[PDB]
Formats: structure tokens, C-alpha cells, sequence
């Protein structure tokens, strides 16, 4: 039924084998016209004499479901402890899915998918050398920040933006377990579309390819402390889970490596790996 | 019976196509095209249905098919934007939805060989030739004049990338019978015929800026003949758009 | 108000055992994913036809 | 937020016929424009505003 | 000059103008445009990235 | 009851006109337009019936009254001719029918005196200023610009003969009451609304041979006021087309 | 004593899924945000009459 009701399921299993025997018959069950464009529902017993067999096999890691809903990660930004007069004490990420490889080859299987998800962060910080790199350090907070579409922006590290009267902020303590939060649906569509052909203007021009349509908001990452006597380097490693999937329309697996991620452009490749012969064993 | 299931004849409008030589008629993921319902509805201003007027077989532009040609495509709803009622209501409304019947036609006689896939995909978002450049709409579509693929990976600037294999958009070529498709194979059949439904994933769209479908048509067996046995054998795609309505009525424009 | 359900076990030589599930927040959005659902339907990509087919007559006739 | 997206159209407004007036009395006069959102209206996805900011703490 | 007044808010029409003449003209888009941006509507709306609805304009 | 009889809101389409100085609304003979009968079709092909898109209110152009003018006609349906998807249906369909409801707007204030006559003549063919002469096309019509009438009874070549006490075709104007009229006499009411159905001796006839009705607007009482209380006060006529129902289906054109 | 609710939950193609709240407090100070009630009435701001006005008919007449 609902699927985000999670504790309804459903059971079916992989089809039988019912045994046949020889035959000498006026009909034909291997013979069929390609282009129709249907596929031969032939089975082995209709060219072998088969015994009976029971499958109790059952699919069931290939449910879109359980497919797709395993942590990825997306991207991983890096950020100093700092002043107000540095421009790398606080950093900033235009959230999209496109920067990695694996994830957006699998989402690009389907041409609309609309999912719930679950967003996990791992910080890690590490000691920047100096001269006082064996300075005593109390433990520090890490302050993430989502900002919507047209919200306020950091000009820097302290400034009136980081208060967050609307915005959702998480502030984790380094040596605990990893931030957590799940998002519902968010689009302003029935689906989200990782294919779009079509123009940003109705007279045919401006930006061409999916990312007219994308558009949600940044997350703003910075240190709440107050610098010590040497810098601190943190990397955020963002993972994404999509769950409660459902999806429309399969397309072909991407074959050609990415070139960028804003657009769809690749440079061709060959078909497939060459073989020696015609003939191989 | 006295029937046979190799002639078909299909009326629509004030337009019927007939034919003697078919393989059955592939209905686009197992839905027939029709209205939009009030479950589904947005827009608050009564659509216009022009039923009969805006659906009609539209034969657009045939190419010929040669030995070393590489393959066609046209993009929908794009292509009917100068045919009669269709392209008017098109050009005077901001929004339409309608469903499609692509009909393609071709025949030869029996010393001829070659095979085509006739595809119909939805949402194909293409490359470009540049990887660094960015497509503009006159390499995207020539409106009713069919685009050509090219079998030499160099192109022009704005140039779209479009070497056969990899259908111009980085998929082997070889696994685009997903989409709803079928084959003339010159021995049985001699015309395809697809009945599309609307696929997207809002209710109506903008019939300017928005490509529903490309209907892409790649000889994968090249034509071949013994001589002095005809050398001009054309392929004709005849559309008709199916449950049309519009909502939204200004002023015409494009901007 | 609990919920009740079964795990999923292999099968056996010629059963059931059950979990217990509870909701603890007020956004459906907030519930574990729904990894229990077989469900399918080939018949949509394997034959989109008009007029039926059947398996053991001629395709062309 | 604007976006090129999704756009609203335009309003404008045009003279019908025109202003008429009697002998004795002002030739221009000024109209007023009200605006509210009708009964069926929802919004979503709450955010901050930027029309307002601070550089301190206000004493 | 006249967005520090009460001149702002008034439109000026005239008698002796010829039919079909624009008084006025703005593209639709509250909270972004800047005629309906400091309203009522408008200010409400700022909170929020996403709209939906129907607008009514009461001419006086 | 909160009732008056001087508002009247007439929606149709997405076009509504309010009025708040009007004296009832002719209907013309008695009888409300309506969609053909089954027993008096003639032509076989379904019709196309746009409903909403092509009925609704067409601003015309407006003139100015003076105190030496004379009169205006427009005929219809030849006039609307530019007018929206009712032109292009008009257009690409040899067969038309339609209704119409023409709505004449006019005001000013108290201190002004004027009365027009506002009548629709069905059939009217009208003379020509060379007696040995035959009219054309350009001074019969200008479109949807109005053809103004004359006091001098001289005109140029191929001129109509355009006399006003002669109505342009050869009747006292004192008797063109017989047809569907109001007055807009200033001092009562402001508007004028005749509900025209579709009259002709055929079912469906041609939009551009046939010339249905000629609206024709004439002062019998000069528009006069007193110094310095405005001097310019247009007359607009805004027309609406109702059940429009076309038959026939063909490529554009006149020839 | 536990109290049972309908979680938040779009609308559907054409249900109820329950969660359990428990109070461990003795203050309902103490206890979670209010954020399922969506009544409300307009009719103080909008229409703040003492005469009824249809609105079909003329506002003065
Ligand atoms: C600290 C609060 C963080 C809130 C983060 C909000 C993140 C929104 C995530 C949007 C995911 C969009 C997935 C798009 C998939 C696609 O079409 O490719």
C-alpha cells in the first residue's frame, strides 16, 4: 500500500517449473516477429522435456527500495578555524547530486523519482602544523546551517546571518555519533526530474539541460569556537540516503565517463571491450 | 473469421491512414492517451478541447533512406508548431497536453534488405560536440526538417554530438529498446505505429520551452539491393496529436 | 499502539517469527524505510500491445 | 524568490474610453490600488527574510 | 522624491487622454517585484520560498 | 429586496464587462442564440466547437464623437477578422456559425447633452456614389476600423454612397428602428446591449463572402456642451462572439 | 496511559499511520509543541461588519 507506512508488506515469489513432456504439436511457442516490439514470453519447458521444480527463490534485493536506499556520499568540504579577515574560517556547498560519479549513475537510471531522505554528516578534524602546534585545545562544536532559496547569506564568519530565527541548524560536538536529520519531499513538482530538455526562456535560449529545475537552497558550514593559538583544518563529508522511493520510467545505464555537472556533455566511447575472434572458446 | 491481422485502418478526425502490412500497434507503457481529470487539475480557468480540429494525421517532412545515411531524429511537440489548428492554439496558449500517435511509413519490394528501430524517447537530453561548449536551439531541431545524426565525431561550434553509437546522449545505442519501440524489417512489415501517451511529470507544460519526446529512427541493418532495382525508397513519419486541451489564453509570442 | 509484523526467513526442510514496530515522531517522513514490498509488474515494458498475443499461436498470422 | 523558472504574467491597465469631467472642475484625479490573497492561498517551506540585519547587538 | 511622500501611492489620471493608453503596467511576481514587496502580502511571503494561490487587486 | 435594474454584469468567457448606467438588454427578435439542430444540419463532418477560447469579449477600436460628426459603421462578421483564435478558426474553416452580443460604451458627465441612434442591420447592401458605378471591397470595409458615414453627398470613385438621412442605401434613417436597437442618450443610460442571434436564409454560410450585419452608429442629436467641461469623449464598441461552431476543414487562405 | 495520533501524511493517488506519545512529566509545561491544529477563521479581520453584506448584491444601495 503506502509507502511510508513501512511495516505493510507484501510477499510473492520466482515462478515454477511444470514438467512437459514430447511432443509433436501444430503449434509453435519459439517462433515469434521481433518487430512487434514484444518480447517472447518463452519458458524452458516449451523447447526441453523438463521435471517439476519449486523456486523458492524471491527478489528482494532488487526492490527499487532496497536498491537505492544505502549512504552515498556526495561531496566533502573543507574549512579552517579562523578570523573574520580570512575567507576560508567558514565555507559554503550549492547542494546538487551531480559531483559524484557512482551515486548520479545510479539515480540516472530513472527519469523521475520522488523520495524521502536521510542526511548524515561525518566531521573530522585535524592539527595544522605550526610552531605552537603543541598548544592545548578544548573540544570543538561544528555549527551547520541550511539555507532555502533567497535566505540571507554569511559575508563571513560572524555576521547577523548565523543566528537562524527559520533556518534548521545542527551544532555537533566533535566524538559523538554522526548529525542526523530526515527531509521530506521538497520539490515544487509531482517528482524530481533528473532529465529535463527544454529551456529556461520561452523564446528558445538561456540555459539548456536539468539545471533550470534544480534549485535547494546551501548548506553553510562554520566553527562556533573562537580561534586558538594555531589553526584547525575540518572536512565535512556529506552522505545522502534516499528512502521511501518510488520511480517512473527507466532509461539506459549511463556508458561514457562524466564531463561536468551542469550538463549532460561526454566525448563517445567505444560499444563495448574488442575480443580476439568471432570464434572464442 | 475473414479477418487477418496484417491490415489495419485507423480514423482519426477526417484523416485515416490504412495499411496492409503491419505487426500489431505498440500502446506506449500499456495507457491509452485521454483528458485530464479534476483530481489532477491546477489551473482554474476551463480548458478549450477543439476535439476534431487539432486531431488529424499531420504528414510531416520524409527523407530518403541510403546506403551510408546514419539516422534521423525530430523532437515533439516541437516539429507540429506550424501545422494548422495545432501550431495556432499552441502559439496562442501557454499551456497544452496532448498525447501522440506516430505512424511511420516506408516499403520496398522483396529484393530489398535492411532494417530500421524506430524509438520513440521521452525526455532526451543531448549533449554537445564542444565539451566545453554549450548546444543552442538550431542544432536541437530544424523544426519539421529532420536533424541528422553523423557517423565522424567532429562537429561544428554549437554543434550537438551525435556519433550513431552512442545515441547523442552517452548510452550505447544498443540498449534504447527500453522505450517504446518497433522494427520495419523489410521482409514483413512496412510501417510502424506507436501510440505515445502524455509523460511528464506535472500536469501540462509549456509546449515551447519544455521537448516531451524525441522520436529518433537508426538503420541498424544498412539498405542494400542488387542492382538496377530501384534506388530512391523514402521514409514518411505521419503524426496525429490525440485528446489536446489548452488553458491559459493571451496575447501569441514566443517573448 | 504497537505494530506487529513478520521478519523475513529463509525457507525450511520439509516459520514465522515476528517484530515489534513503534513510531516515536509525528512526520511520516520520519518512518525506517519500507524494505518489505515484492510486489511487481513486468506486463507494462514486456508487452506494451494493443491486441493480445498468445504464446503458442504464430505472432503473424 | 524570482526565479526564470516559473513566472507570473503581467498586469496592466489601459483607459476604455477616457476621463470625463464637467466645466468647473479639476482636470486630474488620482486612483488607489488595493492587494490581498484570496481565500484558497498556502505557503511553504519556511525561511528568513533579508529585510532586516544587524552588525551588533542593539543597546 | 516621491517614494519618501505619500505621492507613491496615488496614480495620476487625467481627463482628455486618448483611448487605449497604458496608465500602468508591472510584471506579476509578489515578493520579488518590488510594487507589491513591502505590503501586507508581501512581507508575510518573504518568510516563505514557496507560493500558491490567487491574488485579488482592488482598484479604488 | 438590494436589487437595481441600472447594474448588469455580463461575464462570458474570461472577459467580464460591468456597467453600472444601462436600460435592460435587447434580445434581438426574441430569440437566444444556440448551437445548430440535427434537423437542420446539411454539411456530414463533425464540427468543431472552441467553446471558451473564441467567445469572449473583443475590444474593437474606438472613435471620437464630435459635434460635427456624422456616423460609423463596422460590419461584422468581417470585423473581427484579426481578432484572436476566432480570426484563425475563421480562417482554416470554409463553414461558419456564431451569435453575437454587441456592446457599445460610451459616458460623460451631467453637463453634457447628445443622443445616438445604436442599430443592427441585417443585410444591408448599400448603394454607390456613381450611380453607373459598382463598389469595391476598401469602402465597404476597413476591417475593424470604422467606415465613416458623410454629409456631403460627393465621393470619390468606387465611393459608397454615404448620405446620412439616406442611411447609405437609399431608406429614410428615421425608419431603421424596425431592426434591434437602443439609444445612448447621455443623461439616462450609458451603455447600449443588443443580444444579435445568428440570421441568414442558409444554416451555415462563409465568414468572408457573406457580410451578416452592419452595426451602424448614428448622432441624431449633436453631442454639445458648454466651454471648458472636457472635449473629447470617445465611443468603444466591444463585441463577443457566443456558440461559434465551424464546419469544413482546409488549408488558409481566401484564394 | 498511552495516546495515539495520525501522523502528518500527503494526499494520495486514487492513509493513516499512527504514532504513540507517552508524557513522563508531571507540568504540562513540560510537555511538546502544539503543531497539529490547523483551524483557524479569517472572519475577525476580513469581514468585521455589523451589517451582513451579501455579496451578490450592490455594497451600498
Ligand atoms: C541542517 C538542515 C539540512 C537540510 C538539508 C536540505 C537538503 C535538501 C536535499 C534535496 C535533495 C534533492 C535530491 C535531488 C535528486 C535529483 O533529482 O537528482
Amino acid at each position: 500500500g503506502d509507502v511510508q507506512n513501512a511495516v505493510e508488506g507484501a510477499m510473492v515469489r520466482v515462478a515454477d517449473t511444470v514438467q512437459t513432456s514430447a511432443t509433436n504439436s501444430e503449434r509453435v511457442p519459439n517462433l515469434t516477429a521481433v518487430e512487434t516490439g514484444h518480447t517472447s514470453q518463452a519458458v524452458p519447458g516449451d523447447t526441453m522435456q523438463t521435471r517439476h521444480v519449486i523456486n523458492n527463490h524471491v527478489r528482494s534485493e532488487s526492490t527499487i527500495e532496497n536498491f537505492l536506499a544505502r549512504s552515498a556520499c556526495v561531496f566533502y568540504l573543507e574549512y579552517k578555524t579562523g578570523t573574520k579577515e580570512d575567507s576560508n574560517s567558514f565555507n559554503n556547498w550549492v547542494i546538487t547530486t551531480r559531483r559524484v560519479a557512482q551515486l548520479r549513475r545510479k539515480l540516472e537510471m530513472f527519469t523521475y523519482l520522488r523520495f524521502d531522505m536521510e542526511i548524515t554528516v561525518v566531521i573530522t578534524s585535524s592539527q595544522d602544523q605550526s610552531t605552537s602546534q603543541n598548544q592545548n585545545a578544548p573540544v570543538l562544536t561544528h555549527q551547520i546551517m541550511y539555507v532555502p532559496p533567497g535566505g540571507p547569506i554569511p559575508v563571513s564568519v560572524d555576521d547577523y546571518s548565523w543566528q537562524t530565527s527559520t533556518n534548521p541548524s545542527i551544532f555537533w560536538t566533535e566524538g559523538n555519533a554522526p548529525a542526523r536529520m530526515s527531509i521530506p519531499f521538497i520539490s515544487i513538482g509531482n517528482a524530481y526530474s533528473n532529465f529535463y530538455d527544454g529551456w529556461s526562456h520561452f523564446s528558445q535560449a538561456g540555459v539548456y539541460g536539468f539545471t533550470t529545475l534544480n534549485n535547494m537552497g546551501q548548506l553553510f558550514f562554520r566553527h562556533v569556537n573562537k580561534p586558538n593559538p594555531a589553526a584547525i583544518t575540518s572536512v565535512a563529508r556529506i552522505y545522502f540516503k534516499p528512502k521511501h522511493v518510488r520511480a517512473w520510467v527507466p532509461r539506459p545505464p549511463r556508458l561514457c565517463p562524466y564531463i561536468n555537472s551542469t550538463n549532460v556533455n561526454f566525448e563517445p566511447k567505444p560499444v563495448t571491450e574488442v575480443r580476439t575472434n568471432i570464434i572464442t572458446t | 473469421c475473414g479477418y487477418s491481422d496484417r491490415v489495419r485502418s485507423i480514423t482519426l478526425g477526417n484523416s485515416t491512414i490504412t495499411t496492409q502490412e503491419c505487426a500489431n500497434v505498440v500502446v506506449g507503457y500499456g495507457e491509452w492517451p485521454e483528458y485530464l481529470s479534476d483530481n489532477e487539475a491546477t489551473a482554474e480557468d476551463q480548458p478549450t478541447q477543439p476535439d476534431v480540429a487539432t486531431c488529424r494525421f499531420y504528414t510531416l517532412d520524409s527523407v530518403q533512406w541510403e546506403n551510408g545515411s546514419p539516422g534521423w531524429w525530430w523532437k515533439f511537440p516541437d516539429a507540429l508548431r506550424d501545422m494548422g489548428l495545432f501550431g495556432q492554439n499552441m502559439y496562442y496558449h501557454y499551456l497544452g497536453r496532448a498525447g501522440y500517435t506516430i505512424h511511420v511509413q516506408c516499403n520496398a519490394s522483396k529484393f530489398h534488405q535492411g532494417c530500421i528501430l524506430v524509438v520513440c524517447v521521452p525526455e532526451a537530453e543531448m549533449g554537445s560536440a564542444q565539451t566545453s561548449g554549450v548546444v543552442n536551439y538550431e542544432h536541437i531541431s530544424k523544426g519539421e526538417i529532420a536533424s541528422r545524426f553523423t557517423t565522424t565525431t567532429t562537429a561544428e561550434d554549437h554543434g550537438v554530438q551525435a556519433a550513431v553509437w552512442n545515441a547523442g546522449m552517452g548510452v550505447g545505442v544498443g540498449n534504447l529498446t527500453i522505450f517504446p519501440h518497433q522494427w520495419i524489417n523489410l521482409r514483413t512489415n512496412n510501417s510502424a505505429t506507436i501510440v505515445m501517451p502524455y509523460v511528464n511529470s506535472v500536469p501540462m507544460d509549456n509546449m515551447y520551452r519544455h521537448h516531451n519526446f524525441t522520436l529518433m529512427i537508426i538503420p541498424f541493418v544498412p539498405l542494400d539491393f542488387s542492382a538496377g532495382a530501384s534506388t530512391y525508397v523514402p521514409i514518411t513519419v505521419t503524426v496525429a496529436p490525440m485528446c489536446a486541451e489548452y488553458n491559459g489564453l493571451r496575447l501569441a509570442g514566443h517573448q | 499502539g504497537a505494530q506487529v509484523s513478520t521478519q523475513k526467513t529463509g525457507a525450511h526442510e520439509t516459520s514465522i517469527i515476528h517484530y515489534t514496530n513503534i513510531n516515536y515522531y509525528k512526520d511520516a517522513a520520519s518512518n525506517s524505510a519500507n524494505r518489505q514490498d515484492f510486489t511487481q509488474d513486468p506486463g507494462k515494458f514486456t508487452e506494451p500491445m494493443k491486441d493480445v498475443m498468445i504464446k503458442t499461436l504464430p505472432a503473424l498470422n | 524568490e524570482k526565479d526564470p523558472y516559473t513566472n507570473a504574467g503581467f498586469v496592466t491597465c489601459w483607459y476604455q474610453t477616457s476621463v470625463v469631467s464637467p466645466a468647473s472642475n479639476q482636470p486630474k484625479c488620482y486612483m488607489m490600488c488595493m492587494v490581498s490573497a484570496c481565500n484558497d492561498f498556502s505557503v511553504r517551506m519556511l525561511r528568513d527574510t533579508k529585510f532586516i540585519e544587524q552588525t551588533s547587538f542593539y543597546q | 522624491a516621491k517614494v519618501s511622500s505619500m505621492e507613491a501611492y496615488r496614480v495620476e489620471l487625467s481627463t482628455n487622454t486618448n483611448a487605449g493608453t497604458q496608465v500602468f503596467g508591472f510584471q506579476l511576481n509578489p515578493g520579488a517585484e518590488s510594487v507589491m514587496n513591502r505590503t501586507l502580502m508581501g512581507e508575510i511571503l518573504n518568510y516563505y520560498a514557496h507560493w500558491s494561490g490567487s491574488i485579488k487587486i482592488t482598484f479604488v
